[PDB]
């Protein structure tokens, strides 16, 4: 069943398991038009499919062509996320194809269970955790990808980086989310804490900054200063 | 005007037959039921005093042979059996008549609700679903499963409803993923009606036999059957107009008939505002929108 603060370090045992994210798939601007109506304008969006074990990222990028003559866009979303996950699974070898499935909103459960009845094996789950990973697009290098896409296309980064040769998986995605959410919080800020040091660098090959362990744990601490902060900013506490 | 006589009533016992009911005491001089109406299945079915537990009874069409209810001591049940022989059975039918010891089956001459609620249940598929070919008629009861209930569990015991299941890949073609979830006219008219049924009235046959083994003996899984059959139709975007027009007809007769006190249990709240208020056809159904309106208001 659903996925919870119980059965958490589930998520870094040798199953092989995929978070799936739609809340970047279908992405608008509103604006007004001549005549003083509003408007909406898409632009390009992304699934954003994780394995939590090892840090492998499948960034499906979902140009705005896929919505030219469409209608009721928020609910194709969720079915186009499904058809394109399910294609996803289809191209892997059977020996790499996930047992189970996490959607991180209930509302991708129909769509991903209809597209994935070839596979009844493989266990379509949601869960309670309120993951940030709307906030994937505020990392720079993804954002990049997927706004300079003129067509379908899929990306495979590895979210952890170089991290898995130190920290365990549980560790890392405790990061990752860490990161997510206060980049989620408030971005401005989040964005200041990881790159307003120029002798700490962002490898090519990479998404993070390259850290140390003792920068890491730097980082970390202001990044929970910044999420209880924004949280009295918010409350007034 | 047909008759389904009794050797003896040795246990107190609530008889229904169709819609009507009657107590009959302990020992009590009753030798059955009169005046059965030609033309249409019936059910007659036992309730009994000292164990409401277990509802059971059996469909019948005296069309089909001549049939009389005798109490078993050791199954501890009111059984129904055939007679083989016409002129014993004559004989005895006549002698319990001139001695009055006959129930009548008492039809108002106004009244169609019989007729309404089992226009296209014939006897050749109820005793296709409920299957004990060495008989005429045939036995349901309140505990029996469906074959879905059972791939969810003795098979000669099931009742044998056409399995209709949304996320199916019956029910979906390749492809077509959320096209056929979202509007599932395909899985209808192609699966279902042309392929399995033939035609709306083997399907709408299996309808009303669902939901009246539902009404009669609290049968649970033919009130799922019931409510699926239900929201497939509704479900639908494309719908035969003469279908949308008999379902509405069908489901006003049913939801007239149902008991007020049932409705909690017999009634799916969720299948019901999607049918009269969300779907396809949540303007299709007038008579039974407004029967349900009025008479289960809370329920919507
Ligand atoms: C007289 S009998 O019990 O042997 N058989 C029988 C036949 C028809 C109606 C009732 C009956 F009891």
């Amino acid at each position: 069943g659903a996925m919870n603060s119980s059965n958490y370090a589930e998520l870094f045992n040798n199953d092989i398991k995929l978070f799936v994210d739609d809340t970047n798939v279908y992405r608008v601007t509103v604006h007004k038009t001549f005549e003083g109506n509003v408007a909406t304008k898409a632009i390009n969006g992304c699934i954003f499919t994780l394995n939590p074990k090892t840090g492998h990222l499948f960034l499906k990028i979902i140009h705005t062509s896929v919505w030219a003559g469409q209608k009721r866009l928020s609910q194709l979303a969720k079915w186009k996320t499904a058809e394109e996950v399910s294609a996803l699974v289809r191209s892997l070898p059977k020996e790499e194809q996930p047992k189970q499935i996490i959607v991180t909103r209930k509302a991708m459960l129909d769509p991903l269970e209809v597209h994935m009845l070839d596979f009844p094996n493989i266990a379509i789950r949601p869960t309670e955790l309120r993951l940030p990973f709307s906030a994937a697009m505020s990392i720079d290098k993804l954002s990049d990808v997927v706004m300079k896409a003129t067509e379908p296309q899929m990306v495979l980064f590895n979210i952890y980086d170089d991290w898995l040769d130190r920290i365990s998986s549980y560790t890392a995605f405790s990061r990752l989310t860490l990161l997510l959410r206060a980049l989620k919080t408030n971005e401005e800020s989040a964005k200041m804490i990881l790159l307003s040091d120029p002798t700490i660098t962002i490898k090519s090959y990479h998404l993070w900054p390259s850290f140390t362990d003792e920068q890491w744990i730097t980082i970390e601490s202001q990044m929970r200063d910044l999420i209880l902060t924004e949280y009295g900013r918010k409350y007034n506490v | 005007m047909n008759t389904v006589p009794f050797t003896s009533a040795p246990i107190e016992v609530t008889i229904g037959i169709d819609q009507y009911s009657f107590n009959v005491k302990e020992n009590q001089p009753f030798h059955g039921i009169k005046d059965i109406p030609i033309g249409h299945v019936h059910v007659i079915h036992f309730q009994h005093a000292d164990n409401s537990s277990m509802r059971y009874g059996y469909w019948f069409d005296c069309r089909m042979g001549n049939f009389y209810i005798q109490y078993d001591p050791k199954d501890g049940l009111y059984k129904m059996m055939e007679e083989r022989d016409g002129a014993k059975f004559e004989n005895i039918v006549h002698n319990f008549k001139e001695r009055q010891m006959m129930v009548s089956y008492p039809k108002i001459d106004e009244d169609d609700t019989w007729y309404n609620l089992t226009e296209f249940v014939q006897m050749d598929k109820i005793r296709k679903i409920v299957r004990k070919d060495e008989n005429q008629f045939s036995y349901v009861d309140s505990s029996m499963t469906t074959v879905q209930e059972n791939e969810l569990s003795d098979p000669a015991h099931s009742l044998n409803y056409t399995v209709i299941n949304f996320k199916s890949r019956e029910a979906i073609r390749p492809g077509h993923e959320m096209e056929d979830f979202l509007d599932k006219s395909y899985y209808l008219n192609t699966v279902m009606l042309q392929g399995i049924f033939k035609n709306s009235s083997n399907y709408f046959g299996e309808l009303q036999f669902a939901f009246l083994n539902a009404m009669f003996f609290g049968n649970y899984g033919s009130s799922l059957q019931w409510h699926a059959m239900i929201e497939l139709i509704c479900s639908s975007a494309t719908v035969p107009k003469h279908m949308l027009d008999k379902l509405d007809e069908i489901l006003y007769y049913q939801i007239k008939t149902l008991p007020e006190q049932y409705s909690d249990i017999l009634l799916n709240e969720r299948v019901w505002n999607i049918c009269l208020y969300s779907s396809f056809q949540k303007n299709s159904l007038h008579n039974t929108e407004k029967i349900m309106e009025n008479k289960y208001p809370e329920l919507l």
